[PDB]
RNA sequence: GGUAAAAUGGCUGAGAAGCAUUGGACUGUAAAUCUAAAGACAGGGGUUAGGCCUCUUUUUACCAGCUCCGAGCUCG
């Protein structure tokens, strides 16, 4: 038997993170409710995934399986031969649906253990699956609860330690209260002296908890039983590095870089509870957020203070918010790609919906998220790579919730995307959870310059899109990145034009279509060093993007989609003129800020002097190795 | 204390523990708070007793065994000849500085290892045909390093032909003619310069905290250099930091007109496959 | 005996030159200290008593030595003994290939002038001073004692100029002894080893300790009182002439 | 053998230097005659062939010796042997009581700097040139040979300055040989004694004829060819270093 | 040139004497090896050819030396060169206080009876043979070369009997050179330092390396071929007489 | 000084040794005369007083020197100074071509036995005697002074054997001083020139006395004794040869 | 910033042991010895029955994921 066993709260149920546990043991590791952004949080806090044998999903819902594809492709790159999923039987259909936009994922092996399957035991823990059906093949009323029993460890004579069990219960709504109460299997452990359940993790809204029946249900487990509750009432910072960076940059320009936003124990990030050595509420790694320390560290930098002083002594719509400026994997500072455009105070357009985009939006706007989602008019998806579209279902569900809370009619959203995306969402809607009743999708090919009206419904939808977003015209073109990869361009009645490239290479159709653009957003994955790799991987370098922008003769040029090689900042080639800018998570850019952007280069150089120096040293070492090769 | 009970019980189990124990090392044992530290300390005592007992049997095994030009008094003559060479080097030799400012960052075990490496380095320097003029800069009196050095050398400490001082290398030599050797330096050592003064940090740093010597050098605006280990051999495994004796032998080989491919013969072979 | 003798001691304000002055004044002789005005010769002259007079002079200058001899003749009336103890040293290799350094000619010239040229100047002027002395019943008019370190026979590394000057003194000892033989003046030379004078203290302490330890017997630095004893022995003995005596301790200096 | 070697011979326009140059050039070596401009060395250099060149220089001045060494390096590209056969000589007693004459300081200074200081100047400047030669199989880089007459050991009446300079040369040989030992340069000294050079021929004919009879064997004045032969033998032998050789024919000078 | 000369070499069956014989025979001379019968010199004489003849004799006794000289005169007709390169070495302290041991008199006596008495016996017997030669056009009749050591100048601990014998040769080389001057015989002495003779190469590798490092330059043990070269140079030079040459490498023996 | 100090003087019946004994006994020391039985040194020992004892011995014989040292130990209790002033002398050319005469080996060997072998025989035994002394506060246990004439440097015609023995002593001085240095014994050598010894004492003696540069006369054994006392008193004289000559360098 | 493997502070190992290092010895020619000192397999943690399990550092390799079915460059 293992010598130590403890739990850990990766996410505490906050609206922008979901909930998830992490069962650590010397022999095995387990995960519960892999939602959106769980991979980023676990990577930030150094939680290894090397031996993540089993992943337990308590409910077939996008709030519990959102980040499943990301974890699967990470474990694969990790080299794990087989991973086993446990939960509702619909996972098999979900796995089939994932392959529509991804590949066949041959390398890693996937297995499913539904609740109807026989019980699974390990070298450290026995797991029982309890199916719960709400009152009153897609099934929208199934929730699985888990009861994990540890193996008995013989004493060292030291008396042996009997196995202590813990229970994970999910109660998404009041309709599930009675089925949980009336379940006979729970009474086997609850009303008895058999290994009185050490800790029970409750993930249910606070309105459910205050119910008398639920309150009596928890109390019947005994006085010694603990109770942990991840119920969206947590007040804890999840992304410490993001908060640090945003607070530091806010010191430069507040507008361009706005600031972010019965006994029971409310969960916190990195909260632990040991079970094998002893039984205590460890609480040794609880995150602590203090902006004063961050600004002190920023001010003590060798060159930051003088640079910001020099910049400061020198001295509207539409406005662009860069929610995410990273390419493949989510990282500590940069999320996956996204871009919010605010055409009018009452309308908005989402330019790309990466995984966990809603989380970044909620962090950026705080309590204003409900109002913002009301103004969301359309979403554009450019090419069906992962981490460019996987965050869409979260946006749709949260938009429905925000519309319900704000008291507005449920009108379907407009989605401009390749027709291949229809199959993925169609299968997910048919097999797992209803989604399609929220969107009215428009194929991207129908908006081409030489396109033709496929159906009168499509023409009606595009006309409705133009009316809602108040745009004069919407255009798309096929960029040279992959099969069915599209750009976009928006022209307002005011006359300003915005062009979004997407993943691409230097192309001529984009230049022809986006002529005389007011603001250009272009992919800048790599630098001049690896132009061969960029050609091989179908991506553009920094100077390539700059040349494309200059040839198209845009007023300003913005770069994003930076590679994982890049940690904090890209290189700043002497080619960086007053027109070329750079993007960071959560900055706001307005048309009046174009002259200001070049002035921000010295402060940004000072704030990241060590990082850019280390990157330059690494590049020099690589060049020396290449020369000596 | 009660530690002797567990000591005897583990000795009965024979779980790599010393046969006996003394009072002072016992107090040091209770001054270890982690069971890992106590286990490591007991294993250190255990391996000490074993090697001490094992080497004793060699004495027993050895116990089973005209016109001349010179009397067999060679050891005295070699010692006197090395003394004369060292006396000349103390006047006309090229200075070499060992910086003892790293006394704070070293634990007791690393301190003892530093003293042993310093002993070996001085011994190798004495035997050379053209010795350096070894300096012990920043050697605070009655410090831990100084006390250990006078304990190991005993009465020889007052007769060693090297300059030991409490001052700093900047207070003895012009700042231009000082080069601080370190593995983290960006500049790569090309050739040995006979007009410069080389500073070697008397450091062990097993609990790796790189950049200490580089920070100390850059604090005084001193020049820095690193050995071109990479340019001449295939580095496979192991940190590029070298021991003090290896560094002094490399510098001695370079000082005596030797080439790089010959000076680097003292780098351990377990770290590199071979030359380029 | 040395009672009533008048001695002129060059460099007699420190080191070997002061010990002989102390011993001769204690025995009952009269001494004149010949040293540079910068050195505290007047303090030692006052300390030694009324039989000691400090004469500020430079051995390398003919006029200074002439004035000092005139002062000695005026104060005491005669000169019977002359001891040459003044001498400087330099530590510089002839050529350093690794460092690319060459011995300067100025250092060599200055050492040669102070050690060798000054000794000959004092000898050739004090000899003229003794030439007027009435012959002793043994026919002796005066004694001249020089100092030439053991580097004249066994030089060390970086000791080229000092060895050259001392070797010049040793080589010229005999011809001067033959020159002054008709006028009854004895010329003798002493070759001190490591004697712990201020000259030797310029070396680091550890080097001095090692050099002291390498003396066969006694294993210590020389005592200037022993040098003074040997000087008195030379004066009393009438048959010592034109010979170099090594007051060393049987030390042979390795490279 | 000495074939291909380049030699710099100070005073190589008459006497022992000219004889050494003649023998060395005859064996196939290359020689550079270093002497005063008025010494007539250009005629000797022309006579000895294109393998011998004349460099006008004064050994007592650093600049002239440096220019001569630069000329030798330009002509031949290498310096392998440096033989010092230069030096003036005077004769005056230290003090003449019967005549009231005292030895002049100017004559002593002139003899000292020409004989002793000039030799060291040439040695220190030449050692820089020899240090650039690549060491041979035996590690040798060059040979330096000096001259110091037997007056350094047993001087005569009036040879005070001469004996001082020669004794200084003899005494400084060992420290210089120890200095250049790591470099790989051998230093040796020769004591010619009585030779048929014009210096000995400047004395009255009867005196020289009597002197040739005082040599035990052979009872004649030294032949400069014999000195040249000894110089070549010193050059060829690799184990002769730091030693003074008396080429005097077993003569010991009397008062 | 040494072509046609007949040389008598004592202790010439091994060591320095064998090398001297090899070089002299190689240049066209004739040699007679003079060494003990058990030394195996007959094989060496056979190897060197019919120009070399082994003479079994002991230098301590007069009769064997006379027999060897008679054999040499019978075989070749004359004796022109005599080289004394035979001797034993003994190391023993004068007194050891800790061990209570004293230098036995027999060890001291037997060293003198070979190194010193034997050398003089050979010299006095050979000088009679060389006196029958018709004088050379330079007046020379023969050359005698002895072999002292640097122990005669810087003896080490234990070399008290060795230095006494070798010191006697250095002392007597001059009076003998004056004795044979009327006859026309030159007597010279060589004092080799550390040479790679078979007696010394038998030492372990570590001490051999230390001794090689002791020599300043060249930092190696001496080569007997260099000793033979110096002997030939002494033979050829007519003006070398009554002088000791130190073939050492500038090594001053450590105490 | 030399008060209460015991000295063993070889060849003290007459010559330089007798003058050394006279001076040392006069200064308050104790002397032991070591000479041949027929040398008549018993009368001199009686004349000097109760501090002088005549011990008949032959330096070439181990037993005689051992018995003499035992007598000195019995009489005074310790030995502090040893002055080796004994020695014979012989004039004979190595080879005389006109007469055909050759130097005899027996004559050469006889001089070596007395001058060189006798000095070492006395030294090696008196050093053992001196080793039993308690070290002086300066570390000194005893002083050994040898005599080796100036023939060791410039020998005359016919002085082959004499120069050989004297040069042997001069060469032997340094290694013996190094041997006895750890014990604490100083070994020093004096090189007298032309002295008024009975051997040297009309035309030849007058010419030789004139030959000395200064003083133009023969040496004085009193001056030799004074030099011996000075060497004894001075603590830093060791392993060196002093030439008490008068600046005279002999000629062929 | 990630993924995987490794880490001997005198050097090789083995998993014990050799070659080494420092202080002392006036060595009779095996001192080729005697004697005293220092012996920690990256560093922390844990446990542990070794041995594992984990954290950190360093060295050396490596770092996108377009799925369908027939029309077969478009169609769902
Ligand atoms: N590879 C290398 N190149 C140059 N100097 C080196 C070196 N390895 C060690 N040294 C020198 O020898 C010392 C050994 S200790 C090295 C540890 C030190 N904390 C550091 O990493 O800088 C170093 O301090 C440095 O002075
Ligand atoms: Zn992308
Ligand atoms: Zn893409």
């Amino acid at each position: 038997g293992p010598n130590t066993v403890y739990l850990q709260v990766v996410a505490a149920g906050s609206r922008d993170s979901g909930a998830a546990l992490y069962v650590f043991s010397e022999f095995n590791r387990y995960l519960f409710n892999c939602g959106e952004g769980v991979q980023r949080l676990m990577q930030e806090h150094k939680l290894k995934v090397a031996r993540l044998d089993n992943i337990f999903l308590t409910r077939m819902h996008w709030s519990n399986v959102g980040g499943l594809s990301g974890m699967i492709l990470t474990l694969k790159e990790t080299g794990l031969p087989k991973c086993v999923l446990s939960g509702p039987p619909q996972l098999e259909k979900y796995l089939e649906a994932i392959k529509i936009f991804s590949g066949p994922l041959k390398g890693i092996e996937l297995a499913v253990r539904p609740h109807s399957a026989p019980e699974y035991e390990d070298e450290t823990m026995t797991v029982y699956q309890i199916p719960i059906h709400s009152e009153q093949v897609r099934d929208s009323s199934l929730v699985v609860a888990f009861i994990c029993k540890l193996h008995l460890k013989r004493g060292n004579c030291t008396p042996p330690d009997p196995g202590a069990a813990f229970v994970v219960v999910e109660c998404p709504d009041e309709s599930f209260i009675q089925p949980i109460c009336e379940n006979a299997t729970f009474q086997r452990y609850q009303g008895k002296a058999d290994a009185p359940v050490a800790l029970v993790v409750h993930m249910a809204p606070a309105s459910v908890l205050v119910d008398s029946r639920y309150q009596q249900w928890m109390e019947r487990f005994g006085p010694d039983t603990q109770h942990l509750v991840l119920n969206e009432n947590c007040a804890s910072v999840h992304n410490l590095r993001s908060h640090k960076i945003q607070t530091q940059l806010n010191l430069i320009h507040p507008d361009i870089f706005p600031l972010l936003t019965v006994p029971m124990v409310q969960g916190e990030c990195l909260l632990k509870y040991q079970l094998r050595p002893r039984r205590e509420w460890q609480r040794d790694a609880i995150i602590t957020c203090n902006p004063e320390e961050f600004i002190v560290e920023a001010l003590q930098l060798p060159n930051f203070q003088q640079s910001v002083q020099e910049y400061r002594r020198s001295a509207q719509y539409p406005e662009i918010i860069f929610l995410g400026t990273g390419s493949a994997i989510p990282m500590k500072i940069r999320n996956v790609s996204a871009t919010l455009v605010n055409i009018s105070p009452d309308t908005s357009l989402l330019l790309d919906c990466g995984e966990g985009t809603f989380g970044q939006l909620c962090r950026h706007y705080g309590d204003q998220v409900d109002r913002v989602l009301g103004t969301l008019a359309a979403v554009f998806v450019s090419h069906l790579h992962a981490n460019h579209h996987t965050g869409l279902p979260s946006i749709l569900l949260q938009r429905e919730r925000a519309l319900a809370s704000l008291g507005k009619p449920l009108h379907p959203l407009l989605v401009v995307a390749p027709n291949q995306l229809k199959a993925w969402l169609q299968q997910y809607h048919n097999q797992c959870q209803e989604v399609l009743h929220h969107i009215s999708m428009i194929p991207a090919k129908c908006l081409q310059e030489g396109a033709e009206i496929s159906s009168p419904a499509v023409e009606r939808l595009i006309s409705s899109l133009l009316r809602t977003c108040d745009l004069e015209e919407f255009q798309t073109c096929l960029v040279r990145h992959c099969k069915h990869a599209f750009g976009c361009a928006l022209v307002h009645t005011s006359g300003w034009k915005v062009v979004y490239s997407g993943d691409t290479m230097p192309c001529e159709a984009l230049v022809r279509m986006g002529k005389d653009a007011t603001l250009l957003i272009h992919e800048a994955t790599l630098e001049d060093g690896l132009e061969e790799e960029a050609v091989e991987k179908t991506h553009s370098t920094t100077s390539q993007a700059i040349s494309v922008g200059m040839r198209m003769n845009a007023e300003f040029i913005m770069l994003n989609h930076f590679s994982q090689r890049y940690a904090k900042v890209p290189l700043f080639s002497p080619n960086f003129s007053e027109k070329v800018g750079v993007a960071f998570d959560h900055m706001k850019v307005c048309f009046g800020d174009f002259p200001t952007m070049p002035k921000l280069i010295p402060p940004l150089k000072a704030l990241f002097a060590g990082d850019i120096e280390e990157m330059e040293e690494r590049r020099e070492k690589r060049e020396l190795r290449q020369v000596r090769a | 204390a009660a530690t002797r009970e567990f000591i005897e019980m583990w000795r009965l189990l024979g779980r790599e523990v010393p046969e006996h124990i003394t009072e002072e090392e016992l107090k040091t044992l209770m001054e270890c708070v982690s069971n890992t530290a106590k286990k490591k300390y007991l294993k250190y005592l255990y391996t000490k007793e074993k090697v001490k007992k094992a080497r004793q049997i060699k004495k027993e095994m050895k116990a089973a065994a005209k016109n001349f030009l010179f009397l067999r008094l060679w050891d005295r003559n070699m010692d006197i000849a090395m003394g004369w060479k060292g006396a000349q080097a103390m006047q006309f030799g090229q200075p070499l500085v060992f910086d003892m400012a790293y006394e704070n960052y070293m634990k007791r075990k690393e301190l003892q290892n530093t003293v042993s490496q310093l002993l070996e380095s001085e011994g190798w320097n004495r035997r050379n045909v053209d010795p350096f003029h070894i300096y012990f800069c920043n050697l605070k009196i009655d410090g831990a390093l100084h006390r250990e050095l006078v304990k190991r050398y005993q009465e020889k400490w007052d007769k060693l032909l090297l300059t030991s001082t409490e001052k700093s290398h900047v207070d003895l030599f012009p700042k231009d003619s000082i080069i601080y050797l370190t593995a983290d330096s960006p500049n790569v050592m090309t050739t040995f310069r006979h007009d410069k003064v080389y500073v070697i940090g008397s450091f062990v740093d097993k609990s790796m905290q790189p950049g200490t010597s580089l920070a100390k050098a850059k604090r005084l605006n001193l020049a820095t250099e690193c050995l071109p280990l990479d340019k001449y051999l295939q580095w496979e495994i192991g940190n590029k930091n070298l021991t003090l004796d290896q560094m002094i032998r490399i510098l001695l080989c370079l000082k005596n007109n030797g080439n790089w491919q010959e000076a680097l013969q003292f780098v351990p072979k377990r770290k590199h496959t071979g030359f380029l | 005996s040395v009672k009533g003798l008048v001695a002129v001691i060059t460099g007699g304000a420190s080191g070997l030159g002061l010990a002989t002055a102390e011993r001769l004044v204690g025995q009952g002789a009269s001494a004149v200290l010949l040293d540079l005005p910068n050195s505290g010769g007047e303090a030692q002259a006052k300390k030694l008593g009324n039989n000691c007079v400090f004469a500020p002079a430079d051995v390398t200058s003919e006029k200074d030595v002439q004035t000092a001899l005139a002062l000695a003749k005026g104060k005491f009336g005669r000169v019977d003994v002359a001891v040459n103890c003044a001498g400087i040293a330099v530590a510089s290799k002839t050529y350093n290939l690794k460092k690319g350094q060459t011995h300067t000619l100025e250092d060599f010239q200055r050492v040669l002038d102070v050690n060798l040229m000054g000794t000959f100047n004092v000898i050739r002027l004090v000899a003229g001073e003794m030439g007027q002395n009435e012959p002793d019943q043994g026919g002796q008019r005066g004694v001249i004692i020089n100092t030439a370190s053991v580097a004249a026979f066994e030089g060390q590394v970086g000791q080229a100029a000092y060895s050259a000057s001392k070797g010049g003194i040793v080589g010229m000892t005999l011809p001067i002894a033959r020159d002054l033989a008709p006028i009854g003046i004895r010329v003798m030379t002493i070759a001190p080893g490591l004697f712990g004078t201020p000259l030797l203290t310029s070396l680091p302490e550890k080097v001095c300790n090692f050099l002291a330890s390498q003396v066969p017997f006694p294993s210590r630095l020389g005592d200037p009182a022993e040098y003074a004893h040997l000087v008195q022995a030379i004066i009393e003995n009438p048959f010592l002439n034109g010979e170099v005596i090594r007051l060393d301790g049987a030390i042979r200096m390795q490279p």
